[PDB]
Order: C-alpha cells, then structure tokens, then sequence
RNA sequence: CGGCACCUUACGAGAAAUCAAAGUCUUUGGGUUCUGGGGGGAGUAUGGUCGCAAGGCUGAAACUUAAAGGAAUUGACGGAAGGGCACCACCAGGAGUGGAGCCUGCGGCUUAAUUUGACUCAACACGGGGAAACUCACCAGGUCCAGACACAAUAAGGAUUGACAGAUUGAGAGCUCUUUCUUGAUUUUGUGGGUGGUGGUGCAUGGCCGUUCUUAGUUGGUGGAGUGAUUUGUCUGCUUAAUUGCGAUAACGAACGAGACCUUAACCUACUAAAUAGUGCUGCUAGCAUUUGCUGGUAUAGUCACUUCUUAGAGGGACUAUCGAUUUCAAGUCGAUGGAAGUUUGAGGCAAUAACAGGUCUGUGAUGCCCUUAGACGUUCUGGGCCGCACGCGCGCUACACUGACGGAGCCAGCGAGUAUAAGCCUUGGCCGAGAGGUCUGGGAAAUCUUGUGAAACUCCGUCGUGCUGGGGAUAGAGCAUUGUAAUUGUUGCUCUUCAACGAGGAAUUCCUAGUAAGCGCAAGUCAUCAGCUUGCGUUGAUUACGUCCCUGCCCUUUGUACACACCG
C-alpha cells in the first residue's frame, strides 16, 4: 500500500485528501511477491497409466 | 480569548520624528569669492578633500568622517 | 346435526399487528339498529329528568391548539431474562495513596503583569511546558520597517540617508532636541494595494492525536422475506482469546477486522567467519612452593592454531509431538512424558465500519473568515512576570527506624551517548585541593577510548541501644567553588553550623498474576547551568488467584418501552 496526502486550497478553507492504492502482491518485484496468508498449493500430477513392469536396458 | 483587547492609553506625550534640516543652495555659502579675483577640510584617508567642518564651540566635526579635533 | 374452541394456509382482507372473518368491499347495493368526523375546553356549564343520597341519563358554547393518535422498524436504555468476559472489575492478597515535610501541576487569591490551552474516565511531572536573558505569547518603557509594487505629488537651486559635543534617556538609542556638516533619486508624502501577527474563531477547516473500544466487530452483489423503514446472509447448540471453528441452514459466493504478519526475548559445542570479541599454546618474564605445580604481566608481527563463551547472515527448531482420558467423537479441552520453549511460548508494532461540535489555529511559510498593521496585536532592546500566598485539590520524592542508621571492608549489571580553529563532546592517567573543583597530558567521530561505565540496593566486621535516639534533615546563618553577559527572588555543587513536622496516616481510593509486584540504582530526552519528571535498562526478587459475576463496566441473544437531544431520556 503506498499513500499520499495532499492539501486543497479552497476559497473557503483547506480540503484534504488521501489516495490508498493496493499493488498486485504478484507484481512486485522488491519485498513479498504474495500476502502472508495466500497459500499456493500445486496442480496434481495423477490419473496416469502404468505398464505393469518393463525395463529398458 | 483576550478579555477585550486593551485600548492603549500612553501615559507620555505624542513623540514626532525627525525631517532633514534645510540650508538652501550651500555651496554658495561654503565658497568665497572677490570680484575679478571655506571652513575646513577632513585630512583622514578615507575621503580627502571636498569635506566641510562646522563651526561649533570652537571645536570642528565633518559628517563623512566621525573625528574631532581640538 | 347443534355447540365451546383449536391448528395450518392465505385464495382473499388489512396501515400493520393480525383476521375463517376483520373474506365474498372503486369488479363499490342481502335486511336492519346504533355510534364517530383533528387535539383540547368537556361528559364541563346550563335547562330538564330519575334517585333517600352517592350519583345516573340527556347535554352545549366561548376560548385554545399543529398536531394528538395507531401499527410496525432500527438503535438506545431497563433497580428485565439468558449466555459469555475484564486486576483501567471484584475475589485472595502485595505495595500503597489519602495523614507529615518537601518537589511539581491545577484552582483560588493577589498583581503592573502574575500570558495561555485542557476539567469525569478521555484536564491537573500534560502542551515533550525542568521559563534567570532568549524562549515569551503577559507587564512598564525605548527603537526600527524588514509598508512589496503601480500611480500622484514634492523636488537636483535638493527626494532623502546618516553621525561627533552637549542636553536627553535605564541605556555610548543622533530615539528627540540646539548644531551646520554628511550622503544623494534605492528613498519621502497622499492614494490604491501588499505584508506580518504564539491576534480571534478547533462551534468555519486540513493534518495529526485521543476516545467511544482495544472489545469482536463491520459491509456490499445476486437470491429469499417485507407496501415500507428494514431484514436474511452475519445462526439453535457446542467451542475459541476471537463473527474462530465445528456445524445448523433461504441462501450462495465474497470484502474488511481477528488470526496470519513484522520487531523483539528464549534454544542451537549445527554452517560462515573474526588483529574493533574471547581463548589454548608459545616466546620473554614475574612473585609463591620447587614435581613438570599455583596465580599473574607482556608480545595487534608470535609471520601460531582455534570459535565454547561474544558478535551477526544464513538456517534449524514447536506443529499441541507422544501417551492417557473425556466431548456431536466433529471442533476442542484436561492431565502427564519428552523438550530451550507446550498461557496463541513471553513482550510489543501494526489494527475495520460508524462516530465525538473530544484536543490542537500556541508545531507547521497547514489554512477560510474576522481583527490589526507605523504611538502596531509586526519586530527588536532594557527591566520585571510566568516562581508571586489566608486557602482546596492531583501526579510524586523523602521518612517515621534495629528486617535500622553510621564507619570501615567486600564487590557485581544492562540499555545507551560522545568533537576540532571550537564558541566547543565523552573523558582515562599525572599533579594540587577536606571537599566541591582547578591544572597538564593522552585516547576516542567510537565492538578500538571514556567503560569491566568497579551502579545502588546487597554481603561481612564493628559502633549505636528503643528515645523523636547516631530515626528524619525541612527552615535558616556564615564561607568556598562552577555555569552564564547577567545567579538578588538562595541556578547548581561543596563545608561548618541550625535540627522543624513526622511515632505508619479518618472517610475514601490506585496499581498489580512471575523474573511479575515491590525495593535498588544506571543511560538517554530536556540540557550553558539545573531531574524529586518521563522513556528505556538491568540488579535483588516475593505473598496470593489461576476463580466469579457481588460491585464497576464490556459483548451477544430474547423481551418491554410514552426514549431518538436517545435514562445525564
């Protein structure tokens, strides 16, 4: 999350603002590339046919 | 906040500034001259000639330069 | 067949609550009686009538008023109910505070001014607010423009600048005055307009911070319910620190908060290394006994080795692991065993939605509007004040002693900080001085020097001997030093002398569950000087719970409400 903060002047006083803009934690390339919690767990690797057994000399 | 802001009573009289004193065209005054044919000068370094004096109770005080003598 | 009812549905009705009639009613007509027409005045007055009476029946008007009222919704509240929770709650206890003296903040009073903000938690050693000047905003005075810029005027035959000597002033301010000298179109004066302000308004604001509330809470999409406000999701039960889980399920899938996370503490003879850490050896060497021993100094060139202790990257380790039990046998929970660690392992940082007229305009060249702007509410200098004292209050420090005070001796931490042509840092060692301190050197921009910060509590050996006593050391006199331009209203330190109150503190009331509480110091912040204060740090190290909802509150559900400014209603 990176912040800013600015000051508005207005005719009739000071108007604040401020912008919070969450990253895609995939795209970036400094610290963590996922939330602490977001676990990523592999495809299967399954239902394969098996040939009884053969050796290849 | 600030129990109705004092209105300023001066206990002294109204003081006025001082303008620059006048002396009309003193150059005339400053040189003597005789048909067909001047108070002092400052002798420090750092200005020369072109300095008048003045002439207080005997004594002498430019302006261009703070010195007295005598 | 008749009757007293009931349950479900809701075609239908209804504002809804609900209704087998309260249905067959804008698709408005089976028969018929009675009653109402906003709220009050008022079922009052008057007349009549009935009554033994009490009263009953009949029954106005003047005047007054913007709502009153019904049913439901969300919240809030309840001296309602049911679940759960917290040492800013209690229980069992510890230390206390409240009582004294003093330090400090607040009110009051005084004042020339004693600047000001804040007042239950959530004002009152708070504004990092330990103010001699500065700070500084207040008070008595004195300067200066640092009033941009555009006009207009004056004016070079002078717009204007300063300053010797006196007087003057607190002042060696040419501020002002007598004085003729100096300088020269940057300036002076009037207009327009700027600028500054610790001036006002935090009830005009931004930002930040505090609090509600640090609990478990919060939200939309699509679908379901409801005419709607709304509601379900977000839940009976069990469970958890937890809206966290098991699960139940008119929802289903999600988002925030919680948890994960990050920092820190504890383990690692397991990796990488160390001349800024430590060590075994080895030279050279000390004293002491000679067994080849015991304790040391030394050598950052000893052209040695190493990593247990220290440091810090890169990892490992805990996940409730095993075993008994119990419980939807699901989530969990309780005992042991092993383990450095088994409360989420200990401590923190982070932290949702909605809010408060919470605090801050005196942090800000963050700001709108108002005010003021040359005898200034700008700025600066001198001096004073913020400390002023019949009195009330809050945070604290010293104590009232023998579980002690004094004198000797022993002698052990951890977190940290540090400068140069100064406005001057941390300071070892040597010398002088009773001390406080002075002086000369040298090291250290720092794992290298200060520093093993040789800290204090504490331990040992004596003196004192139950008394306001050698407990306590306020108040005060005299003297010596240091910081500072300046110590008077004692800045602070030291020496002698003075030697108060206080004999454990009424009603009340605070904090706290283990390396914790209490006790004890140390460093850093403020800082020229000054710490009885904060923020951290270690040293010594407990008593008592490991429970409950009585008090004070918090969360969720049900329920009542004439509350919504929400019971301080």
């Amino acid at each position: 999350i990176d912040i800013a903060i600015r000051h508005v002047l207005m005719r009739q006083g000071v108007l604040g603002i401020k912008v919070k803009i969450m990253k895609d934690p995939a795209a970036n390339r400094f610290g963590p590339r996922a939330l602490p919690d977001a676990v990523k767990i592999a495809e299967a690797k399954d239902e394969d046919e098996v040939i009884p057994a053969p050796t290849v000399k | 906040g600030g129990k109705k802001r004092k209105k300023k009573v001066y206990t002294t009289p109204k003081k006025i500034k001082h303008k620059h004193r006048k002396h009309k065209l003193a150059v005339l005054t400053y040189y003597k001259v005789d048909n067909e044919g001047l108070r002092r000068e400052c002798p420090a370094p750092t200005c020369g000639a072109g300095i008048f004096m003045a002439n207080m109770k005997d004594r002498q005080y430019c302006g261009k330069c703070h010195l007295t003598l005598k």
